[PDB]
């Protein structure tokens, strides 16, 4: 059970149903490639997803740039 | 159409926004009123009568 399986597995999850990516991530944060997620969550538009992950990560400054770029969602 | 319906959701913030700080200013203006108020009482109890 690689970080490969889980990277992939939350990069083709947003694509298709973004709905069960946060809770794929709730559940293996720390088997995902940081920055391949991050693009994923970006172009999928998952704002809180990449919220969660920068706040999971320690990453408070693109946290708090992502939040204030969205600031209801 | 996530995107539309996050830009009207920030100008439905920006409105309530908007008017809750109307509102702060309101009562704010209706206390500094109340405070002039209480100072001209205050002023017209220093009307006394002493001597020349």
């Amino acid at each position: 059970a690689h970080m490969g399986m889980f990277t992939e597995l939350a990069i083709l999850y947003s694509k298709f149903k973004p709905q069960k990516m946060r809770e794929h991530l709730e559940l293996f944060w720390s088997r995902v490639n940081i920055p391949k997620v991050l693009r994923a969550a970006e172009q999928a538009h998952l704002w809180a997803e990449l919220v969660f992950l920068y706040d999971k990560y320690e990453e408070y400054d693109n946290a708090i740039i992502t939040m204030m770029n969205h600031p209801t969602d | 159409e996530l995107d539309a319906a996050s830009k009207v959701m920030e100008q439905e913030w920006r409105e309530k926004a908007k008017k809750d700080l109307e509102e702060w200013n309101q009562r704010q203006s209706e206390q500094v009123e109340k405070n002039k108020i209480n100072n001209r009482i205050a002023d017209k109890a220093f009307y006394q009568q002493p001597d020349a």
